[PDB]
């Protein structure tokens, strides 16, 4: 894959008698790729091009 | 995998 | 895949007797690809082009 | 796939005697692709072009 | 993969009788790739190009 | 992979009767790659190009 | 995988 | 893997 | 691996 | 590996 | 594509006051795939899955 | 692509007052794949999965 | 790609008042893959998975 | 790519008032892969996984 | 790439009033991989995984 | 590319 | 590339 | 590249 | 590169 | 590079 910008920009602002609250499960980018073979296999080709 | 965010306020 | 911008931009603003609250399960991008073979296989080709 | 912009932009604003509340299960993009073969297979071709 | 910018920029600002609160599970980028083979395998090719 | 900038820049500012609070599980970049083979294997090729 | 966000307010 | 963020306020 | 951030305020 | 950050305030 | 056998087998036999004569322009298989872009292009995705 | 056998087997036999004659332009298999971009291009993704 | 056998086996036999004659332009397998970019390009991704 | 055998075996036999004659342009296997970039380029990713 | 055998075995036999003649341009295997960049380039990633 | 085989006999 | 085999007999 | 085999007999 | 085999017989 | 084999017989 090819990206032009990949901009991730939060504005987090709370200025009065106020309360701001935030949580992220992995704010960003996960690029995962995985090969695994089962037992007693043969003649196997596994490839991941991202 | 598993991704979670637990958040509370009082 | 090919992207032009990929802009993710939140405006989070709370300024009075106010309460803002937010949560994300993975704000962003997950690019996952996976090959796995079952047991006792043979002559198998597995490939993931993203 | 080919994208021109991919803009995701929330405006989150609450400034008075007010309460704003939000949750996302994966705000963003999931690009997943998966190959798996059953047991005791042979002569199999599996490919995922995104 | 090829990136143009990869900008991740949070604005975190709270200046009054206010309380700001934030947490991240891995703000950033995870580039993971993994090969593993099952037991008693033979003639296996596994490769991950990112 | 090839990057243009890789800028990660937080603005953390709280100057009044205020309290700012933040935590990160690995703010940054994790570039992990792993090869492992199961027991009693033979004729196996495993390679990870990032 | 499984992705979740639990959030409460009082 | 598993990624989580537990956060509370009172 | 597993990545977590536990944070509380009172 | 496992990465964590425990933080509290009172 | 997935093949079962791909057998190419010529019988070439001439045993008397005889003359056998043969020529091939690439006896076999050519699996070619090609991406090219014209000048001054942008925002283009080109992929060939065989 | 995935192959079962890929057998290429010629029988070439001439035993009398005889003359056998043969030529090949690349007897076998050519697996070629090529990416090229024109001048002054930008935001281009080119990938060939075989 | 994944192969089962890849057997290339010629029988070349001429035993009498006989003449056998043969030529090959690359008997075998050519696995070629090539990336090239034109001048003054930017933001380009080129990858060849075989 | 993953191979099962890769057997290349010629039988070359001429025992009488006979003449056998043979030539090969690279009998075997050529596994070539090449990256090159044009002049004045920037932000380019080029990778060849075989 | 992963190979099972890679057997290349010629039988060359001529025992009578006979003449056997043979030539090879590189009987064997050429595993070549090459990265080169054009002049005045910047921000370039080039890698060849075989 | 271009592939050719020129062969003659007399 | 270009691949050729020139062969003659007399 | 270019691959060729020139062969003659008389 | 370029690979060639020139062979003659008389 | 360039690889060649020149061979003659009379």
């Amino acid at each position: 894959m090819n990206f032009g910008a990949f901009s991730i920009n939060p504005a987090m602002m709370a200025a009065a008698q106020a309360a701001l609250q935030s949580s992220w499960g992995m704010m960003g980018m996960l690029a995962s790729q995985q090969n695994q073979s089962g037992p007693s296999g043969n003649n196997q080709n596994q490839g991941n091009m991202q | 995998g598993m991704l979670a965010s637990q958040q509370n306020q009082s």
